[PDB]
Formats: C-alpha cells, structure tokens, sequence
C-alpha cells in the first residue's frame, strides 16, 4: 500500500530523466553541427584541423 | 621570314599611347590627351638623357620630312581619332586611285559579258522545279545589271581608297623588314587631286587640300577601316539588290547617317551610345508584348541611360535629348517580326573604341575590394539542396542505393529512414530539414582520369614572366630605367613538350602538399582583349606554368567526373522566360561562399583541399594590368611587394577570375536558383549560354481558358518568382540588377538568334559583312579566299537571303578576286610567264572563273548546293554542273572533252585512302595545311615528355604507307572502308594528335629558325600559287578528243571514266567501288497542283514520288492559339570493335582482323568475335524555315526498293523532302498568307539511268604479305594493349 | 530481518549519487551562463534588434557596422516604383518619351494618336500622369 | 521497530530530491535549446582587402 | 513480499549509476564546446 506506492512514484522518475537526457543529446550535437560548419569556411581558427580529413585515396603513392 | 606575309585583317585593340609614342619620338606636335602622363615624362627624360636607336632615327628623318611638308598650308590642325570618323568614312581622291579602277573597270566588262547566259542557266532550274515558265522581272533587271549597282553604290571612292592605302603599305613593310638589303630610300608626299598622302613602315600621313586638316594612322587604324568600309559596301549592295528589306535600307541608311554625325563634337564617348544599340532592340521589340503591364520596362532604363551619358559631357540641352529620342523611335519602330532582329548585325560597323590600361585597371578595383554581409541560413539551405543533388545523382546509375555514401550524425527520422530503405528525396525534405545536413560527411567514391586526352595541355596561351622579372615586357625605351633580363620562354605548347619529366599526379601533389603558398616564381597578369564595343569591357589573364596546368587538371576532373550529375478538366504547362547575364560573378564570388561547396567536393574526391585554391593563392598575390606602351610610374626596380594600390597595380584581390573554375561556379549557382523555385511554387528550367543565362518559369492552368488569361496569369507568377529569387540571391551576395534583365513572356535570346514563340528570327546580312577580298592564311592564296567567299555565301542563303542573288554575288566576286591575285599584289613571284598571258586573253579568264572546283576550275559553289546542305558526289554533282552549263550556252563545248583529257597528278595509296572522294589533280592542296603538318610532325618526334614516349618514330610514315597499300592494293578497291580503317587505326590517332596541336607565325618561324624546313620545301612553298595559274592555263588550252563522249550520257557514267583515267597509274584497270550516288538537281522534278488541274505534265506514266500539302489562313506572322559491359569502355575498345565491325567477319580475314585490332586493344579472337555485332556484308529534321511547320508530308507512292531489298536510304531519302521543302519556302518567301485555296505538290523521281549493276561480292581476298610493327605500344593515351 | 536493514542501510547511506549529480547540473549550468553571456555580449540592436555577427579575424568589421545600424541592405521594389517587373511612370522626362512610343507603337488610328499626343502635351502631375497611363493601357489592350 | 526512522526519511526527501533534479533539467535544456535556435541566425562579415 | 520487495529497490540504483556516467559525458561535451566557442568573438 503505502510502500507499494512509493517505490512507484521513486520508479516514476528514471523514464523521464532517460528521455530528458537524450533530447539533450540531440540539441548537443545539434550545436556541434552548427559549430563544425562554420569553423569549416570562416576560415581559419585551429592548428591544422580546417579540412585535412579525407582520406586519401587510392592513389597515395 | 621568307614565306610569312605581313597581316591581311585586324587582330589587335587600338592603343592610344602606341600612336602617342611615334608622334613623341618624331616630334611632331599633335593634340593628344592622356591620363597619365608617365609615358611622356619617360620620353622627355630619355631624349633630354640622349638614347637613340635605328627606329628613333627613321622616325626623325619621317617627322623631319612631315615638318617640312607642312609649310605650305599656313593654317592646319590635327584631328584626333576618332573624331575623324566623319571624315574619313567619306574621303576619296581621283589620282591615287587609278590603278585599281582600271582592274575593276576590267572585272565588270567581263561579267556583264557572260551575266545574261548566268540568268537564262538559273531560269531553266525554276522551270524545271516547277515554280513557273519564267522568274521576275525585278530580279531578271538585278541579275543582269548586277556590276552597275555594285559600282554605284556610295562607298566605292572609299574602298577604293583604303584598300589602295592597305596594299601598298603592306608592300612596305615586307619589302623592307628583310634586312638583308641595307639601303633606306627615305619616303616623300604623292601630291594627289584632292588629298596629299605619305606612306612610311609604321606610319601614315593624310593631308586635305581643301580644310586643311591633317590626319596620322597607323597600321592597325588602316587595317580597321578598310575592313569597315568593305563590309559596308557588300551590305549595302546585298539590300539594294533584294527586294525584301525595301524597308531595312531606308532605316539602316538613316542610322548610319545620324551616328557618324555625332564624332567630330562628342568623341570617344560616342561608343557607349553604339554599345547601347544591342539592348535597344530587345526593349523596342517587348512593345509588342501580351501582357499590357509589361510594355515599357526596360525601355525606362535604357533611356535614363542614354540621357544620363548625353548629360555628363556638357549636352544638358534638352532639345538634343529630344531629337535624338525621335530619331531612335523612328529607326527601330516597325510591324514585321523577322525585320527586327537584322538590327543587331550592324552594332559593329562603326569601328572600336581607344582604350587605356589605367581605367581597366580602376574598373576592376572597384570590384576586387569591397566589403560584403552574408546571413547563414540561406548558404546552409543551398548547401542542403546540393547534397540532395548528389545524393539521387549517385542514386541512379546504381540503382536505390547509397553504399559508399554519407554518414549522418542526428538527422530526421525521414532521413534516416530514406537512406536505410534506399530510396530517393526531393527538394522539400531538404529544405525543410536543412539543420541535418549541419555534419554530413562523404567518402571517396570517384576515380581519377590521368591519360584522358592531350587537349587541355595542348591548346596554346601564353604565360607571365617570373616574379623578379614582372617589369622585363617593357622595353627600353619606354622606361626611365633600364630592366633587368627575360630568361624564360612565353609558350606553354612549348614548354610542355622539353619538359622531360611530367606527371599528371604530381601537379596535384604540388597543390595539397602546400607549397604553391611559398613559390617565389608565381606571377599573374591582365592583357588588354581586341574587338570590344566597351572602353573597360573584357580583358584575360596570364598565370605561371605550374599553377596553369593545376587549373586545367582541375577544372578537367570536375568536368569530366561529378559534373555530369548535373544534366541541366484537362490542364496543361504556360511559361514565361527571364534573361540574364552572368558576368562579374566572378568578381563577386568569394572564399567563405565556395568552401561550403569546395569541402564536399574534396571529400567526395579524396583530394584533401584542393578545389579551393584559388581564393588562398590570390589573397596574398598582387596583379597588374600589362602592356609594352603603359609603363609604370617607378624609378628603378623594385619587387612587386611595394607599390601602391594605384594606376596599373591591384594589391591583394579577394574575387576571382573569369574563366577559371567556371563549372564549380556553375554547378554551386543552381541550387539558389532551385530553393526560389521551392518558395514561390513553381517549376523552372534553367539554360547557360556563355555569359547569358535564362530561366523558363512553368505553371498548370485548364485547357480551354482563353490565351490572353493563360499568358497572363504564366506572367504573373514570374513577376513573383524573379522579386524572390532577386531577394535570395541578395543575401549570398551576388547582385541581379533590378534594371538589367529582362522578362518577357513571348522571347529569350540563346546563340544563334532570337527565338519568338515557337519561331527563330533571321541574322541572314550577318555572314555578307564578313565575305571580303582575302583569308587569315600565312600566305595569299586564291583558292582558299574563293572556298571561304563559297562559305560565306552558302551560310547566308540558309539564313533566308536569296539563292539566285547569292549565286550571282558569288559569281562576281570570284572573277573579281581573281583579277585583283593577278594584278594587284604585293607577291614577287608572279612574272610575265603567266600574268601577261592571262590578263590578256579575256574569255580564258571567265571560263577559269566559272569552271568548278573539284574537277579543276575556281568556283566553289555547286547548284545542287543552293537547295541541300549536303551533295552526294562532288565530282558527278560538278560534272552535272558543266553539262548544264554547256546546255545553256555559257561555256564552249569542248570544256568536256578537255577536262576529261586532262593530265593527271601523282599521289600515293596515302593520300587516296586519307582523301577518298578527291581525284587526282595537280597542285591543289593547301599551303598552310601543307606547312603545318611538317612542322608539327618534325616538333612532335624531338620530344623528350615521358607522356608521349614510342608514339613518335622516324619510320611511322613508311609504316603508314605499307598499312595503306595493304589496305587497298586488292582486285577491288573500295577507298571509304580504307580510309574508315585507316582513320581508326593508329595512324589516324597520331595525325589527329599532330592536327590537334595548333601552331602558329610564331612557332612556325621558331622551327624554321632551329631548322626543320629545308631551302627545297621553302622555295616550292613560295612558288607553289604560280604553279596553280600555270596548270590552269595548260588545262584549259590543251585540245584533245575523247570519241567515246557525248554530252547526253550520264553523269554516274562520266564520274566513272574519269575516275578510272585519272587513277589508272594505281588501278591499273582494276574497279573503283561504291563511290558516287546521282546528283539531286538532275534527277527530280516537281509540279505544282491547285484547285482543279491534275499532274499532267509529269504524269505521263511515271507514278512514283512525294507528297507535299499545305493549307492556312493568315499566318506566318504570329499564332494565335554485344555484351557491352557498362566499363570504361569508352577508352579504346570502341575503335577496337568499330574497326573489326567495318572490316568484316569472312572466313579467315577474322586473323588479320583480329590483329589489327589487339594492336589497339587486349582482347582475344574469341572474346572479339562475341563482343562484336554482325550486319548485312562487310560494312527527318528541318531547318531555319517558316512554312515547315505547316505542310504535312507523304511518301507512301515512292518507297519502290531498287536494288530489290529493304536497305538504307538507296538515294539519300531526306534529301528529297528538304528539296520539296525547299521549294515551298521559296514559293511562299515574300507574301504574308497561304492565299485562299490549297497548294499541293507533287514531286517526282527517276533515278534509272544512273543505277550500277554492282555486285555484293562475299569478301575480297587480300593479295601482300601483311607486316605491322614488331613490338606494340603501351602508352595508356593511345590505345592501350592492355585495359583489359 | 538482517536483510531487511542490510538493504536498507546500503541505499539510504549510498545516497550520495543525489548530490553528486547535483554537482554535476550546477557546473552544467555555469558553463551554459557563460556561453549565453558571450552570445548576448556579440551583438545588440541592428536592422530585429538583435542579429549576432562575426568575422573572418576578430577586428575585420569595423568597415561594414556603423556607416548598431550596419549599412544600406537591399532596396525593396513594390508598385510604386518602375523597375522590370513593371513599369509606372514618374516626373523624370524618361517616362513621358516611354508613353510617346507606346503610343506611336500602338494598334490605334493615327488621328486617334493625335489625340492622344495633344492631352499627353499638357498633362501635368505625377497623379495625372498615372491615371492617362491607367486609361491608355485600357484603351489599347481592349 | 527499526526500519521507521531511515525508511520514512529517507524516503521522503528523495521525493523533493528526483523532482527538483527533474525540474531544473528540464529547465536547462530549453535554456540550451533558446541559445541553440540563437546561433542558428548569425551573420558573417567579410573584409576588403585579403591581406591588410 | 515485504522481504523480496527489493528488485526495483536496486534496479532504481543499477538504472542511476548509468544516468550520472552519461550526464558526466555530457557536462564535459558542453564544456569542451564552450571552451572551443569562447575564442571566436574578439
Ligand atoms: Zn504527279
Ligand atoms: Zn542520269
């Protein structure tokens, strides 16, 4: 009854903290989006992280 | 030096300090103005210094000579250019001039001896046609009296005048420039009738007795002029002679005359008002518009501008601006559609404008240094509808798929879902969901092309001096200092082939690796652009080596790979179109707009920043507009890095360059152009023209709604449209001007003409202004002037002018160039041999002039020409010709039996297997072409580029001989299959190569110099014209018989004798095969059938032929309504497998095939022999024509198979329906309606006696022992022998 | 029993997770002050009043800020003034020789362009002006 | 007996602990949320000489 | 029951101890974009 109760409204909470937690998530990484693709064409603004990531290619030699 | 002619034709921009400088060196006093002075501060300096050289002291004795001239008219005064226009398009005098009206008097007595039996001959082919017993009696008068207007015309005395002028400075010049004669005989006054001239090597004075105004020119001045002058003159004969632009002549005549008034007082400025004649026309012909809110729009604009320009020079009088608007609305008002779109051919008939280098230079300034404001939201939609783009590019061609693809972060679910299912998205999911795109991350999935072709290296520019060496283009005697030395050459075709060691993969290295950021030899510069009708208008650029050839692989790779993904109740679709133009986007693009593109570009090649350098090269660099008569206002030398932001210099650009990276400019335009069209709710389609661009705005509406409301409603929302896309485009940053473009609902302007509602207008006077007295050749020669005369004349006939006049303006001109090639000439081999002779018997000369060309005459220009585009035989259709000819009493009878007896030429199994249709006559090829072969073939074999190594021996013509003579040395000679073979053969790679690379003077006289052209070959090219008047002499004096000739026989039949007498030497009687097909003219005739009649005339019993019908109302004005893989393929196998296919697949040729094929590619006999296809042996589109879209074709009684199979066309079929055709476009030319009743035609055909019982023989057994090459080439550029 | 007050005990003595956390979302809080702080700090009223900027370096905008009322941005075409979406007329003398020629191009009769000429002639006044305008698009396009 | 005091009490102020937690997340994220949907309309300005 | 009413009594820590290892992640993801942000005005 009464501690029956309880332990389902201490249950309660750890489905929205989940969610909360990744909906916050998303925006973070919303906000990384938006930073990587402005710092892609300023241009400028690192020590040699502006546009090196591509692989190769088949042709190193 | 020897053989190299000095100019014939303006090739250059005008310069006003070029002409500034002689006149300062002479000493001459002048009334010049410049803008910056440092050119006279440099000469004043010099001369007080005391330099002098051998030019210096000739100008002296010149000036001296001109100083003392001039006393004798006490009250003279220089007339600056141009304000000397109005002047000099009328001068003339009456003594200077006496030797070519002579010649000229000469060529009208000669045509107006023949001119009569022209017409009867061109009678006879409308009688034949059908179009009536006679033509009419207007156009028999100007036949007949053709010469007499041509010489009455009102810019005679001029052309006369100018060309004497160009001629005999032209003398000058060659004579004198070959130093090895010394002695210098000083120049004096010809004192003339009306004028005083003086000819010098680099000028000339003109003196009026009568106003006593004085006038200097130079060579380019000269050359402009005449060319000016002859292009008037034939136009304006060409409209007096029709009957059609009765109402253009008064118009054209009436600008002409209200223009040239306004030089002498306005000036150079004079040129913005003949710039502004373009638009005018396009503002003039919206007034007829359908959509009456429409009316006026860039009219408003154009004349601000007009009135603005008339303001700013000291005209603030309203009475001029008044006067001058009567006079543009009288010129260009008029009714008929076609009559107005002739106005923009004339816009360059007044000449070019002087420029400077300084004002360039400012007007590019502007522009290279300007601040801008860019928002955020809009770059990053365009980038999301480009990634949507690529993505269902790459979706087709594969098929639903995205292997290799993108690799999102937190997108939609919509997204996440497409990409695991695999299936497409369109525009709206992309924009509306940009905020996923905000990451995205490609992966390579693009291959490399590194042995494409050789093209983009091998066309031919030129590159800017070192950057210690920038000030080295200046000579000494222009500068206040002395500069130091030029080392490197200026020619990219020949730096590349002394290059010794070149990889296409390591250009691109030298860009990522980041060092083309600290190349101290990088230098780039501005050169001045020649033929512009704009002071600052256009000019191009020079770069270094290294990073030109960075540019091109570049701009290659993208246009070769990503680029192609790019490829441009009942309702129904109404459009608008909207016209733009796309310059100064170069100058108003900029890094942080192109990265956002560039990165996926380099992510999507694999190339790690690459597509970006341009931006980070020239942000860092300083450019500087160049030319030999500009010096820079300086001291003494300095390095580039410290001049001011000033005259000629532009410090630290931040746009770009126009013609670089043009397709990543144009594949990151469009998706604005796509996010506009989201928003409004339209759909577009979009076309790029050079610098024009149009957009074709589309929308649904019912059917039966009246055309009025459709139009209106199609106008309405691209009113919409263009306010929006205007204020998207704002925001990245570019600039439509709200005054500048033009929407229309009737029109858009693409390359050849104006297209108006399902109709394209006429250009047709554009081609006669360029029909003129020579060629751009190295040399002089007659029969190429007279093939470029034919050319012209022919490109103007299928743009609407008339046939007959045509024929008849060709006729004459070629007797004309004939006359002045043997009378008038500044050659040095013409000697009494030939000139006496010929100049004096008369008749000899027309029959030469009227002879065609391919069986030994001049004239270029075949009947059956005027009607198709292109005849099936020239030998049979020329041999037609004469038989025609000679039934029409305008040559001697015994020209037949003549140039069947010719004497016959000697050539090889070569060049009839590289020449298949050509017989073999004597001297008759080309010496330019002749030339350039050898000097491109002897630079090409020293040659030490690794690129092209094994392609290039001293034994490939031996080769290519024995391979010919293999070819067709058989019992049955069959010249189209060798030639075919031979052409897809290696050989014909290698001459392709050789004719690919375009030399020019200068590379000619480089190799000349290192000794590539032997004194043998250059005295036979120098005498090689002489020898083309000598054997056209004896062949039209020979006298021989040849008894088995009657002049009814056929012409198939004479092709025959001819060909199997002139090849005889080759053939030895064996039989020339599958040749000639009957010619058009002579086997069709026609008839036309109206209310009542039948086809009696031609209905006698033949009973097969075409049906043409063609009923309307008012109208032609306006409506009112094979294993084939999916491989690299394209490569080489292509000739691999073509090759075998039009050799054959007979019993044991297969090995021989097979090996001339493994030598161009890595297959086996088998896998060959499964990957080709079999066939039956060894081995309808209009024109610019109005009533085409009215008649309604038949065919069903002429379809009869002669020769007994279902084949390809047996005679070439489309050309009797473009014959009939044409026969309805020249019945309905000059009346406005189809009339009342119904015109049908019938047009019928027997080709009977012109058939060949030829017989399909299984195969024809070689007869030699076949020898290739031992070893093969690997080269991957030609044809490998291993791709696969 | 000994298990109920063993699990008990663990829990309600390893509590310390709550404050932890808390730890945790009040340093997540001061990180976020300041990134809002630097956000409002870019920018204030501008042509809106608040439209954050930056530039390529740091100190590259002070030719395009002030002329905080930045500079002239596009200049917005309506119904009042010609441009090529349409043409109205105005005061310039432009506008009275484009009325000329639609007049003279028009399909009309010639006295009738007379007409038109003499009240065109002595029509003044920019409201007038738009009016005979208005009437002849009618009276030509009918 | 024994299990009165802890239970009752620490079981009561978890009840204000979770939600109280609870709040001020949900508060925080919308606080990163108006900053995010801030930063998302910027603008860039571009100089006028490349080197200066 | 009142002795075997611990699952959940523990699960609610098992599920907890996650939260915090993820929400520690996030404090120094912000924290590291911040940090990368805060260079960028002047
Ligand atoms: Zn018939
Ligand atoms: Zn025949």
């Amino acid at each position: 009854i009464s501690k029956l109760e309880s332990l389902l409204l201490l249950k309660g909470e750890v489905e929205s903290i989940k969610k909360q937690i990744n909906r916050q998530n998303i925006s973070i990484s919303t906000l990384e989006g938006h930073l990587s693709s402005i710092m892609i064409a300023i241009p400028g603004l690192g020590k040699d992280p502006n546009d090196p990531t591509a692989d190769v290619e088949l042709n190193p030699d | 030096n020897q053989i190299l002619y000095p100019e014939v034709h303006l090739d250059s921009p005008i310069v006003t300090n070029k002409i500034v400088a002689i006149l300062e060196y002479a000493r001459v006093p002048h009334a010049y103005s410049l803008e910056d002075p440092t050119l006279c501060q440099n000469i004043k300096h010099r001369l007080k210094n005391g330099f002098s050289n051998q030019m210096i002291i000739n100008n002296v004795e010149v000036g001296n000579v001109i100083k003392s001239k001039l006393r004798s008219y006490p009250a003279h005064s220089h007339i600056p250019y141009p304000n000397c226009n109005q002047d000099l398009f009328n001068i003339e005098d009456k003594e200077s001039t006496r030797k070519i009206r002579e010649l000229l008097k000469k060529g009208n007595s000669l045509y107006s001896k023949v001119s009569d039996k022209v017409f009867q001959c061109l009678r006879d082919t409308n009688s034949r046609l059908g179009l009536g017993s006679e033509l009419r009696e207007d156009i028999k008068e100007k036949i007949i009296n053709l010469g007499v207007y041509m010489h009455s015309s009102q810019w005679f005395e001029p052309f006369l005048f100018w060309f004497t002028v160009k001629t005999e400075m032209r003398s000058v010049i060659k004579s004198q420039t070959h130093t090895c004669h010394r002695r210098r005989h000083t120049p004096v006054f010809f004192t003339g009738s009306s004028v005083e001239l003086l000819i010098s090597r680099d000028l000339v004075a003109i003196i009026s007795k009568e106003s006593q105004h004085v006038y200097y020119l130079t060579f380019e001045l000269v050359l402009m002029y005449c060319d000016v002058i002859e292009g008037r003159l034939m136009t304006e004969t060409a409209m007096t002679i029709d009957a059609r632009y009765a109402e253009l002549l008064g118009r054209v005549r009436y600008m002409w005359k209200l223009i040239d008034g306004f030089f002498p007082a306005l000036g150079n400025p004079t040129y913005q008002i003949v710039a502004m004649l373009e638009p005018l026309s396009l503002a003039y012909l919206q007034l007829r518009d359908i959509t009456v809110e429409l009316r006026g729009a860039f009219l408003n604009h154009c004349f601000t501008e007009i009135h603005d320009v008339l303001d700013q020079n000291g005209f603030s009088d309203e009475g001029t601006y008044h006067e001058l608007i009567e006079a543009l609305d009288y010129i260009f008002i008029t009714d008929d559609i076609h009559l107005t779109g002739e106005i923009f051919s004339f816009f360059r008939s007044f000449g070019h404008p002087r420029l400077e280098a300084v004002t360039a230079a400012e007007n590019v300034r502007k522009y290279m240094n300007q601040p801008k404001v860019i928002v955020y939201e809009t770059l990053m939609k365009g980038h999301a509808i480009f990634c949507g783009i690529i993505i269902n590019g790459y979706r087709d061609r594969h098929g639903g798929s995205w292997p290799p693809l993108t690799l999102p972060l937190h997108a939609a679910d919509t997204i996440r879902n497409a990409q695991a299912s695999g299936e497409g998205l369109t525009h709206e999911q992309c924009v509306d969901n940009w905020k996923s795109f905000a990451g995205v991350r490609f992966g390579c999935f693009m291959p490399l092309s590194l042995d494409s072709d050789l093209t983009m290296y091998l066309k031919d520019k030129a590159l800017a001096a070192l950057q210690r060496e920038w000030d080295s283009v200046y000579p000494k005697e222009f500068l206040r200092y002395d500069p130091p030395k030029g080392t490197g050459s200026r020619r990219l075709v020949d730096v590349f082939l002394n290059d010794s060691s070149f990889d296409p993969y390591d250009m691109i290295m030298y860009v990522v690796s980041g060092a083309y950021l600290h190349d101290p030899e990088f230098n780039l510069s501005y050169s001045l652009k020649e033929k512009e009708i704009k002071e600052t208008g256009r000019l191009f650029a020079k770069m270094t080596y290294k990073m030109r050839a960075c540019q091109v692989i570049a701009e290659n790779l993208i246009s070769n790979g990503i680029g192609k993904y790019f490829k441009d109740e009942t309702y129904e679709t109404v459009s608008a179109f909207i016209t733009t133009d796309l310059k100064k986007y170069c100058l108003n693009w900029r890094y942080e707009t192109i990265s956002l593109f560039a990165q996926r570009l380099n992510e999507i090649y694999g190339l790690p920043s690459f597509f970006q350098w341009l931006h980070k090269r020239l942000e860092t660099s300083v450019l500087y507009v160049s030319d030999p008569h500009c010096p820079p206002d300086l001291d003494a030398h300095v390095p580039l890095c410290k001049v001011p932001n000033d005259q000629i210099f532009i410090k630290y650009p931040m746009g770009g360059i126009e013609g670089y990276c043009q397709k990543l400019w144009t594949i990151s335009t469009i998706p604005y152009l796509y996010l506009a069209a989201y928003e409004s709710g339209v759909r577009i389609a979009s076309l790029v023209q050079g610098d024009n661009q149009t957009i074709a705005v589309t929308k649904r509406v019912p059917s039966t709604w009246p055309y009025n409301l459709k139009k209106r409603e199609a106008a309405r929302v691209t009113r919409d449209y263009f306010v929006i896309l205007r204020q998207r485009l704002h925001d990245i940053g570019h600039h439509l001007k709200a005054n500048e473009t033009i929407v229309s609902s009737h029109f858009f302007v693409y390359s050849k003409g104006i297209y108006y509602d399902g109709l394209l207008v006429s250009q047709s006077l554009k081609s006669i202004a360029r029909c003129v007295f020579w060629s751009e050749t190295i040399v002089d020669e007659t029969r190429a002037a007279c093939s470029n005369i034919a050319t012209t004349m022919a490109k103007s006939i299928e743009r609407g002018y008339d046939r007959y006049l045509a024929y008849s303006l060709n006729v004459l001109k070629v007797i004309q160039q004939i006359l002045i090639s043997l009378g008038f000439t500044i050659n040095s081999t013409m000697t009494r041999d030939v000139v006496i002779p010929l100049l004096t018997n008369n008749d000899l000369l027309i029959r030469m002039a009227l002879l065609p060309a391919p069986i030994g005459g001049m004239n270029y220009l075949n009947m059956s020409r005027l009607f198709v585009r292109n005849i099936g035989d020239p030998v049979t259709s020329s041999i037609a010709d004469l038989k025609r000819m000679i039934l029409a009493s305008l040559m001697p009878e015994e020209t037949l039996h003549q140039v069947m007896t010719q004497q016959p030429g000697d050539s090889s199994f070569l060049d009839w297997a590289s020449d298949p249709y050509s017989a073999n006559l004597v001297c008759v090829q080309s010496i330019t072409r002749l030339l350039k072969n050898i000097t491109a073939r002897f630079v090409l074999i020293h040659s030490p580029n690794p690129m092209l190594k094994g392609l290039f021996h001293d034994d490939s013509k031996e080769e290519d001989e024995r391979l010919a003579a293999f070819l067709m040395d058989r019992h049955i000679i069959v010249p189209r299959a060798a030639h075919e073979i031979l052409d897809h053969s290696v050989t014909g790679a290698r001459e392709s190569i050789a004719g690919m690379l375009d030399t020019t003077k200068g590379l000619i006289r480089a190799s000349m110099r290192k000794g590539g052209l032997t004194s043998r070959v250059i005295t036979r090219l120098s005498n090689y014209d002489y020898e083309q008047f000598r054997a056209g002499m004896v062949l039209l004096t020979g006298r021989k018989r040849n008894v088995l000739i009657d002049k009814e026989s056929c012409s198939v039949q004479l092709a025959r004798a001819l060909r199997s007498h002139m090849w005889a030497r080759l053939a030895r009687g064996r039989p020339i095969y599958g040749l000639e097909v009957p010619d058009v003219l002579e086997s069709m005739r026609g008839h036309l059938i109206r209310r009542h009649e039948t086809c009696v005339i031609c209905e006698c019993g033949s009973v097969n032929y075409g049906w043409f019908f063609v009923p309307s109302g008012c109208q032609l004005d306006d409506i009112d309504k094979v294993r084939a893989p999916s491989r690299s393929l394209r490569s080489a196998v292509r000739i691999a497998t073509v090759y075998s296919w039009a050799y054959g697949d007979d019993d044991s040729s297969w090995n021989e095939a097979w090996l001339l094929a493994r030598q161009r590619a890595n297959v086996s006999l088998e896998e060959l022999r499964v990957i080709t296809p079999i066939s039956t042996s060894t081995n309808s589109g209009t024109s610019l024509v109005r009533v085409a879209r009215y008649t309604t074709i038949s065919n069903d009684n002429l379809s009869f198979v002669i020769s007994d199979k279902k084949v390809d066309t047996n005679f070439i079929y489309q050309q009797g329906m473009l014959l009939g055709l044409g026969v309805l476009e020249t019945l309905f030319r000059l009346e406005k309606d189809t009339g009342s009743s119904n015109t049908v035609l019938h047009l019928h055909v027997e080709t009977d006696c012109c058939v060949i019982p030829m017989i399909d023989h299984p195969r024809i057994p070689s007869s030699r022992k076949l020898e290739l090459r031992a070893e093969l080439c690997t080269n991957p550029l030609i044809y490998d022998n291993a791709p696969l």
